[PDB]
């Protein structure tokens, strides 16, 4: 079997978390959410490949800055995350994680996750968002911001629903090999 | 006096003086628990030590126990280590709310101080570690545990693919069925940052 180590980061409360689990549990956490998830290799097949995936997770806030460094070392790929019911987190994905990721992990592929799909077609998202000028990051946006920063690749998803999430992974695993 | 662990340097030193020897099926039986812990420590807390119900995991247990308990398998010195961990630890009636705005609930807290502070408990899990308090998930969960260890005891330190699939860490592994005795619990905020965090002391026994 071939090792490999998946890190994701983000910014806080994008949902990064939250995907890590249900991606390991079918099942989004309601009442427990965990700060920072737990040890969990994945076990994913591509192209006819076994492979054994860790998974890091991070904590994305400013306060942590100091800490994420420790787990970014020889790592194969990274999950870059923002929430499509945030625009402001996706700005933050030039502005902040990208420089981080290049310095810490030059040559590491990137994909970019946007997450919370659920809630692009939310009446209260929606709302909530326009009260500030902003709605809902369109899908164009992504795949245009995946390009500006040299992604492997762009996905969407919904940890809630769980749709896509089976599809995040694997494409990391691709770019893993 | 316990050391503790500064930085990576000294982290990395103190770990090059330890056993690093396993058997193959013993560097695989830590490195097992390592990639998945849940399965390990859920089902023996379940089931309080009894290996009887899975016998899948009853090798893998047995195995375990053995890696740890070669005569080998010993920290040279008193060292401190740590250890972060959710609210629940103190019962399912808790969650990470628990600090909400960087502060800790005070009657949440009194509660759990006057049920916990003092007690001496036996776990039926293993219990992870850290000689690096920055590495691992100290920093990172309510509640952090400094752990006093005692010269002598039992553990595995892993720190590379062999022995764990987490390298980064600078885990300290303590077997099952170790017992320790919560000194003192209280809160403590960190350096540079206004947020409360539940502190625990405890020694190994
Ligand atoms: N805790 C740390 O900072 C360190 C963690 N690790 C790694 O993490 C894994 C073990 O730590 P966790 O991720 O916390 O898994 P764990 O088995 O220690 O616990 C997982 C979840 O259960 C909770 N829990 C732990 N002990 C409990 C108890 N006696 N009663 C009720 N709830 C309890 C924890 O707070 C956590 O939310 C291992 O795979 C190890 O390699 C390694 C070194 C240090
Ligand atoms: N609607 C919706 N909410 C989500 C989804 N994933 C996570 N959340 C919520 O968003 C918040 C942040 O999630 P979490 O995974 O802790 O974020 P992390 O800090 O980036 O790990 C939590 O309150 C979750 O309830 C999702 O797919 N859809
Ligand atoms: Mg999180």
């Amino acid at each position: 079997a071939i090792r490999k180590k998946l890190v994701i980061v983000g910014d806080g409360a994008c949902g990064k978390t939250c995907l890590l689990i249900v991606n390991s549990k079918d099942q989004f956490p309601e009442v427990y959410v965990p700060t920072v998830f737990e040890n969990y290799v994945a076990d994913i097949e591509v192209d006819g490949k076994q492979v054994e995936l860790a998974l890091w997770d991070t904590a994305g806030q400013e306060d942590y800055d100091r800490l994420r460094p420790l787990s970014y070392p020889d790592t194969d790929v990274i999950l870059m995350c923002f929430s499509i019911d945030s625009p402001d987190s996706l700005e933050n994905i030039p502005e902040k994680w990208t420089p981080e990721v290049k310095h810490f992990c030059p040559n590491v592929p990137i994909i970019l996750v946007g997450n919370k799909k659920d809630l692009r077609n939310d009446e209260h998202t929606r709302r909530e968002l326009a009260k500030m000028k902003q709605e809902p990051v369109k899908p164009e946006e992504g795949r245009d911001m995946a390009n500006r920063i040299g992604a492997f690749g762009y996905m969407e998803c919904s940890a809630k629903t769980k749709d896509g999430v089976r599809e995040v992974f694997e494409m990391a695993t691709r770019a893993a090999l | 006096k316990y050391k503790l662990c500064t930085n990576k340097e000294e982290a990395d030193a103190w770990g090059k003086k330890q056993f690093n020897k396993w058997s193959k099926e013993e560097k695989s039986a830590i490195r097992d628990y390592t990639k998945n812990a849940r399965p390990y420590n859920e089902f023996l807390r379940m089931h309080a030590g009894k290996l009887d119900s899975d016998p899948t995991m009853k090798k893998k247990i047995e195995s375990l126990d053995k890696a740890l308990n070669r005569k080998e398998a010993k920290v040279n010195d008193n060292i401190k280590v740590y250890r972060g961990d959710d609210a629940w630890i103190f019962g399912k009636e808790y969650d990470n709310s628990i600090i909400k705005n960087g502060k800790v609930d005070r009657e949440k807290f009194k509660e759990i101080q006057k049920k916990f502070q003092g007690k001496t408990t036996t776990e039926f899990g293993y219990i992870s570690t850290s000689i690096l308090i920055d590495a691992g998930y100290a920093k990172t969960r309510p509640v952090m545990t400094e752990f006093k260890v005692g010269s002598g005891t039992h553990g595995a330190y892993m720190n590379s693919d062999d022995l764990t699939a987490y390298p980064g860490q600078y885990e300290l592994l303590l077997p099952r069925n170790t017992v320790y005795k919560i000194e003192k619990i209280y809160i403590a905020i960190d350096n540079n940052t206004q947020k409360e965090q539940i502190k625990v002391e405890a020694t190994i026994k």
